[PDB]
């Protein structure tokens, strides 16, 4: 199996009443950060009210990111958390406000119930102008095929002896093969050889196949009805994302709210993540500012950590976090604490324990201490060198020797630059 | 319809005037600014006007004004069958239509018109469709006996509309709203008509709607189209494309000045109506200055909609300049235009503004949590409590116990900072987080 | 009394009997919208050329 | 020759002479065949239609997440079977 510094976290811990235990799933102190969390986790539960954000700030290994995957495996399968970095917003194509309606319209989940059906047999006989007749397990029906659909048929090499697994709704074709009942035709053949399907050709089920808001659009913006060779063509014209404007998003708001007024369909919202906002240039945070005095704009969290720093894309906008003094002034800000001693302790411990790590007691302790002389990150970075290292020179635990081999091994940044500062080159 | 389930700016239904243009203190929902509210109602007689153009007025001032809450007043207030481009100026820029397209577009679209066809129709019951052989004599013998509750009728089928009715397959008694130049029969479902039957049981599965109106009667249907879909349809042959995927392509010059001349011709020939909306646009200290130059012409241009232009800032860096002015725009256009200044709120309208908020979230509210609430919005600002109000629901919840008391508000103050807060939390840990070098001293000790 | 224990025993015989496994793999495939959004525009477009 | 059932697709171990000599043992022989592939490349072949030519000429550009979701549950569901 394979760990990447999480899955260690699972969960926040909350009680009935919302409050975490000390260290639990994966957890350290930062009961702020935790309370505004389950605040928050509560909030969303509710699933009535949008259109608000906030920002948790915090320093390196303050749990920030580390809250975020954990509010995110709190909510569950069904809605999704949206992770996002400054970085992602710069596309090439398309604009970067488009971009953001893409990523806001996927955000929300839309449990919809729609239908679909498919006609699965052996063919029997065709009839160019179409016939396709399909022989199911029972049933044996002739379709017509729409002259485009008729040529997707004649490229599908389809004869006397084929099933094909052609949609209903969607339209195209897919051959099953060679029937399995003509097996007696070469010891050798090289097609598969399938059976006449079950049920009739026409056979029909109910499907929960949900749709996010961007599928939808790009279901009738990009049609993608697959194997039919005009749906290569219009796959193929614009295959790539065009830019939907607000008419097709009025259109599209019209169609979901009579699909949801049909009785079966719901809608449950989703959360978004920004990571390190103080990259983001004023543009975007001028158009997000008016962005988000709208009706739709779910839910995002933002983490961000900087002190009077000028804001990306100005030159004299200094303000804490990087961000532009209005967002500031309409945002919620949550507070990290730094880690302390014990926390380091606890941390070390559990991440011992999830990479299958028996530290014992002292080695434990001492790299604790690493954690407090440095950095906490410094201390975890070793946790599987110092393992694997006591694996090479054959210990089970982790002596002193490990850890100061590690140390004298692989620096820190205190240490390179004590280094730096006395070097005939650089 | 119009899924959208609550928001910050979805308080405010149809604004509140008088026909003395006068400000109405409490104007369903938004409250005080007299000077904006008479305003709102000078500029709402001089749009129902449409007698003016070439308008461009600059919303002043601090910002928290109410300026957003205006805008949705005027617009909400108006009424329909004149759309709105309310839009912010933040994105103008795009990777598929530059500066001058999108300002071209914008303006095209802010100016509509509507059109009356003369189109027709043939309502009534139509009970069966008969499909006759190409005779030599008569070339199509198609009877097929549409007639409504007033009469009965037949007719006959010019072996063009065959196909007509079942382009999508559908049977006979349809209700057909038929058009002459569209050839694209639309069938309305099923019909009735005025017999029993046969004698035995009978006379089952048979509950639709019933034709009304006469046999036939001409319609002057009138459709609302603005700029952007007759200029996409001038471009390609197919235009709806277009209009849906959204890549129209930076239309050129002389399909507008024909469109212009055709427009003008219509109005003068009694066919269109020309509806002359107005503009709304932010940001415009953020604006640059060839967009200045592009309005400036454009307000001394024969046709321009009235401008809806705002700066929250106030002596902001002119963008796209080297210079900075006061409303972040030079004394050219700042003196072509004409100026409404905003200034902020005391803290009574903040309560009754939340006091709305609340009703319209029909939460059973406790006095002393709006009074907690008040306090923090007028120390800080009214979005402060404004998201304190939803944050201290939610902990009411939290508590089991639906009124929403003085311990979910001083909860909500206690988790979540405030700027204040802020900035005196990071001024004091100048060595703690990332900072201008990035300097973060992990190092709790040694 | 002396039968009703077979009465439960016609359970203990399919214990014994066999167990089996699962190995399911997972497929999908698209879902559809039909209600489209050309044929209520085609009209208009054509009576404006 | 040997030929293959599935595909009958051609392929010269060695003309007789005019240089190999007529082979000994069984004709029809079985074995596995492991195919190896990357990330990116289950990412793009079945993303659209056109990425088989992105395989040669990188016609793609920032492939839709919805496909590397699936495909990522995918190799984590035949990983843990
Ligand atoms: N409360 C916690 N419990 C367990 N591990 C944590 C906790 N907080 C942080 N970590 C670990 O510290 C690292 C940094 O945390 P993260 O939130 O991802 O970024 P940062 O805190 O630096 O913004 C993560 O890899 C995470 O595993
Ligand atoms: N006078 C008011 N009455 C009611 N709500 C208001 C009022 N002023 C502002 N708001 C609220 O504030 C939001 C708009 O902020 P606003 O004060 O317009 O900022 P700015 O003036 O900088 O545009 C709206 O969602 C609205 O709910
Ligand atoms: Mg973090
Ligand atoms: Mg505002
Ligand atoms: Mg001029």
């Amino acid at each position: 199996t394979r760990t990447a510094a999480h899955t260690h976290i699972k969960g926040l811990g909350l009680d009935e009443s919302g409050v975490a235990k000390r260290v639990e799933g994966g957890f350290v102190g930062q009961i702020e950060a935790r309370e505004a969390c389950g605040v928050i986790v509560d909030l969303i539960k509710a699933k009535k009210m949008s259109g608000r954000a906030i920002l948790l700030a915090g320093g390196p290994s303050t749990g920030k990111t580390a809250l975020a995957l954990a509010i995110s495996q709190e909510l569950g399968p069904k809605v999704p958390f949206c992770p996002l970095v400054g970085s992602e917003l710069y596309s090439v194509e398309v604009k970067k406000t488009e971009t953001l309606m893409e990523n806001f319209r996927r955000a929300i989940g839309l449990r919809i119930k729609e239908t679909k059906e498919v006609y699965e047999g052996e063919v029997t006989e065709l009839t160019p102008e179409v016939i396709v007749g399909l022989k199911s397990a029972k049933g044996t029906k002739t379709l017509r095929l729409d002259p485009t659909i008729y040529e997707s048929i004649q490229r599908e090499k389809v004869s006397i002896g084929d099933v094909i697994y052609i949609e209903a709704n969607t339209g195209a074709v897919k051959r099953v093969g060679r029937s399995d009942a003509y097996a007696t035709e070469f010891d050798l053949e090289t097609e598969e050889y399938v059976p006449l399907p079950k049920g009739e050709v026409h056979k029909k089920k109910e499907i929960v196949q949900d749709v996010t808001l961007h599928d939808l659009d790009v279901a009738n913006a990009r049609p993608q009805g697959g194997q039919d060779v005009i749906s290569m063509m219009g796959q193929l014209l614009k295959p790539k994302k065009t830019e939907i404007t607000e008419k097709l998003r009025q259109e599209v708001n019209k169609v979901v709210a009579k699909y949801i007024d049909q009785g079966v369909a719901e809608l449950i919202p989703g959360v978004l993540f920004i990571d390190e906002v103080n990259m983001l240039d004023i543009e975007i945070f001028t158009y997000l500012n008016k962005a988000l005095e709208s009706n739709i704009a779910p839910v995002v969290v933002l983490a961000s950590n900087r002190g009077m720093t000028t804001v990306r894309g100005t030159e004299d906008v200094i303000s804490p976090h990087g961000v532009p003094p209005d967002l500031i002034d309409r945002l919620l800000i949550v507070r990290t604490l730094p880690y302390d001693k014990d926390e380091i302790r606890t941390i070390i411990e559990r991440r011992a324990t999830v990479e299958r790590l028996q530290v014992e007691s002292s080695a434990l302790d001492l790299l604790a201490t690493m954690g407090t002389e440095t950095s906490l990150r410094y201390a975890l970075q070793l946790l599987a060198p110092c393992g694997i290292l006591a694996q090479t020179s054959n210990r089970k635990e982790i002596v002193v020797n490990d850890v100061n081999e590690a140390k004298l091994l692989f620096l820190d940044a205190k240490r390179s630059t004590k280094i730096l500062e006395t070097s005939a080159n650089y | 319809k119009s899924l959208s389930l609550i928001a910050a700016h979805s308080h405010i239904t149809g604004l509140g005037l008088d026909e003395n243009l006068q400000p109405r203190p409490t104007s369903e929902g938004m409250v005080g600014q007299l000077q904006a509210r008479r305003a709102a109602g000078v500029i709402l007689k001089m749009v129902q006007n449409g007698t003016i153009a070439g308008r461009a007025v600059l919303v002043a001032g601090p910002p928290s004004t109410g300026k957003t809450a205006l805008a949705m007043g005027v617009s909400q207030s108006l009424g329909k069958d004149v759309p709105f481009t309310a839009i912010a100026g933040s994105e103008i820029f795009s990777l598929e239509l530059s500066k001058t397209e999108a300002l071209t577009q914008a303006f095209r679209k802010s100016i509509g018109i509507k059109i009356k066809e003369e189109t027709e129709l043939i309502e009534g019951e139509v009970v069966e469709i008969q499909i006759d052989r190409s005779i030599t004599g008569g070339h199509k013998q198609g009877k097929l006996t549409i007639k409504t509750t007033d009469m009965e009728t037949i007719y006959e089928l010019g072996n063009k509309m065959i196909d007509g009715l079942t382009k999508e397959k559908v049977l006979a008694g349809d209700v057909i709203s038929i058009d002459k130049a569209s050839g694209k029969i639309t069938k309305l479902g099923r019909s009735f008509a005025r017999s029993r039957d046969y004698d035995a049981m009978g006379a089952d599965t048979r509950f639709v709607q019933c034709p009304e109106g006469e046999l036939q009667k001409r319609k002057t249907v009138v459709h609302t189209v603005s700029l952007h879909e007759i200029d996409v349809i001038n471009s390609r042959t197919q235009g709806f494309l277009a209009l849906f995927t959204g890549d129209t392509g930076e239309i050129r010059s002389e399909v507008r000045d024909q469109i212009n001349t055709k427009v003008a011709e219509w109005k003068e020939e009694g066919k269109a109506e020309i509806v002359p909306g107005v503009l709304f646009i932010d940001e415009v200290h953020m604006l640059d200055i060839e967009c200045f130059s592009f309005i400036n012409r454009a307000l001394e241009d024969e046709f321009a909609p009235i401008v809806m232009m705002a700066t929250n800032r106030g002596v902001s860096k002119t963008r796209g300049t080297n210079y900075k002015s006061p409303h972040g725009l030079p004394l050219d256009l700042l003196d072509r235009s004409i100026i409404i200044t905003t200034k902020s709120y005391n803290e009574q309208e903040i309560k009754t503004i939340l006091s709305i908020r609340a009703q319209e979230e029909e939460v059973e509210l406790s006095s002393d949590a709006l009074d907690l609430l008040t306090k923090t919005g007028v120390e800080t600002s009214l979005r402060y409590s404004s998201n304190l109000i939803s944050v201290a629901q939610q902990i009411a919840m939290k508590r089991k116990n639906n009124t929403v008391e003085v311990e979910d508000v001083k909860r909500a103050y206690l988790l979540f900072l405030d700027s204040a807060r802020s900035v005196k939390y990071v001024q004091e840990n100048e060595s703690q987080y990332i900072d201008d070098q990035g300097n973060v001293q992990i190092s709790i000790a040694k | 009394n002396f039968m009703s224990i077979v009465n439960c025993l016609m359970q203990l015989r399919k214990v014994c009997n066999h167990p089996n496994l699962f190995e399911v793999r997972p497929i999908l495939t698209s879902f559809v919208l039909e209600h489209c959004v050309a044929s209520d525009y085609k009209d208009v477009e054509r009576t404006l050329l």
